[PDB]
């Protein structure tokens, strides 16, 4: 040591990044160990069931993996979150697979304490969601309360096959059968799910150089209003509410539309200052 | 959808935003897990408001990032802003209320004075105070200071955030 951080919308989450940290593991195998326990103590956020895309700046590499979802020949995609995992740490992990999912198992399996918010989710979402196969998440027919002890057997079996087979224990096998009677989504869908590497969009921004998430992600419509705002020099009237206000609203919608108009060629070249400087 | 920030002893920072697209995603559940909804925004990726993102210059590494669909932009842009123009901490600047524009109206987290509000009112914006802390977003981040090599962070209340360091 050597200094390291992890910051996470769950107590939980930081505590397991910073025990991989604290015993010598790198950025990617904590962010491995996060993301999967965040999928099972902040499952309504995120999980095995989704997808996501993450930036890794190191000295000497900018790398993004993109792992959303892929579209199927309700609309449910095809799940990228355990294809990604699995990219991520064959081609930038340290630490053996089987390790950096124990901790979110040891959850699943053990149980956590069940908090506010997931209470709080619960209870919003139940009109939409609450169906017999969620017992676990709606004990005696109500929002699992806050302090109580939630235990999620089946998903510490899925994740124990995936600890076991890779990701063939999600896009092959029993699994695949069962999302796709669930999803209506061919088993040729679920085994043909490939992850995208993908450059960063890199620009600069008061004087800091700028890396963030490209097509399909929306990086380029951040850095854009970022340096809008800069030229603009919108700051000047941080005091003034209803100015500042109204001048955000005109820098998001220029940006907001740009990308509208080429919704339907360089995310670097839709960054650059000459960009900005056109853009109306 | 979620976001985090990790930077290990190499200063490598990772920012990464995860997502199912709705709270439990259709809420279809299989084998332990929630599916998933698809925006429509074959294996085509759909468009997404998400955005990790790394700052670097001499001296500072900034990695942040949000939830909050197609609002995500509208919370970092006064976010960093404010933050790089020397107003404060990234802690209490992520703290402050937020606000964001759909077509003609601007969304507000607290109530609005009549003063600001007719301002806006001939601009002609109209205001809604939307009562929902997760619609502002959860903003994440660390900041390692490359000079004296320390990291201190940030997280949103809004989602229970929270960050440490060694
Ligand atoms: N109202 C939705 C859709 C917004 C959009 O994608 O245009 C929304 O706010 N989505 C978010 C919900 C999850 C969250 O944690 O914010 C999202 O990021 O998916």
């Amino acid at each position: 040591k050597g200094t390291y951080g992890v910051s996470a919308s769950h107590p939980l989450a930081v505590e397991e990044g910073m025990k991989v940290l604290k015993n010598g593991g790198s950025a990617v195998d904590a962010a491995i160990v996060v993301s999967y326990v965040l999928g099972v103590v902040e499952l309504h956020a995120s999980g095995i069931g989704g997808g996501g895309g993450m930036l890794i700046i190191s000295k000497d590499k900018e790398t993004f993996i993109d792992y959303r979802e892929t579209t199927p020949y309700p609309h449910i995609g095809v799940p990228g979150f355990v294809a990604g995992m699995e990219y991520i740490h064959d081609n930038y992990g340290s630490l053996p697979m089987g390790e950096l999912l124990q901790p979110a198992i040891n959850y699943a399996e053990k149980g956590f304490k069940v908090d506010d918010s997931l209470t709080m989710r619960l209870d919003l979402a139940k009109p939409r969601i609450y169906s017999d196969k969620l017992s676990i998440f709606y004990p005696n027919g109500e929002p699992i309360e806050t302090g109580e002890t939630l235990i999620q057997t089946d998903l510490a079996r899925t994740l124990k096959k995936i600890q076991k087979e890779g990701a063939k224990g999600f896009y092959e096998g029993g699994v695949a059968r069962a999302i796709s009677k669930t999803a209506k989504i061919s088993l040729e869908d679920i085994k043909g799910y490939k992850v995208e590497v993908r450059k960063p969009v890199k620009g600069n921004y008061m004087g800091y150089d700028v890396y963030t998430a490209p097509p399909p992600f929306s990086g380029v419509t951040l850095l854009q209003m970022l340096k809008l705002a800069e030229k603009k020099e919108v700051y000047k009237d941080v005091d003034h509410t209803a100015t500042y206000m109204s001048k955000m609203e005109e820098i998001s919608r220029i940006a907001y539309q740009d990308r509208k108009k080429n919704l339907g060629m360089d995310p670097n070249k839709m960054v650059s200052d000459k960009y900005i400087s056109t853009m109306k | 959808t979620t976001h985090f920030v990790i930077i290990d002893r190499d200063g490598t920072v990772v920012s990464s935003t995860n997502t199912l697209s709705n709270f439990f995603g259709t809420g279809k559940y299989t084998a332990g897990f929630f599916l998933n909804n698809q925006l429509q925004n074959p294996g085509k990726r759909s468009r997404t408001f998400m955005a990790p993102t790394v700052l670097k210059k001499d001296g500072e590494t900034i990695g942040i990032g949000s939830p909050g669909g197609n609002r995500i932009p509208q919370i970092l842009t006064p976010i960093l802003d404010k933050y790089t123009h020397g107003k404060g901490s990234l802690q209490d600047i992520i703290n402050e209320y937020r606000f964001t524009f759909e077509k003609n109206t601007a969304y507000t987290e607290i109530q609005l004075s009549s003063e600001v509000k007719n301002e806006l009112s001939r601009k002609g914006l109209n205001v809604k105070k939307k009562v929902s802390p997760a619609f502002f977003g959860g903003v994440q981040a660390l900041i390692k200071d490359e000079r004296d090599n320390v990291i201190t962070g940030a997280g949103d209340g809004r989602r229970n955030g929270t960050w440490k360091s060694n």
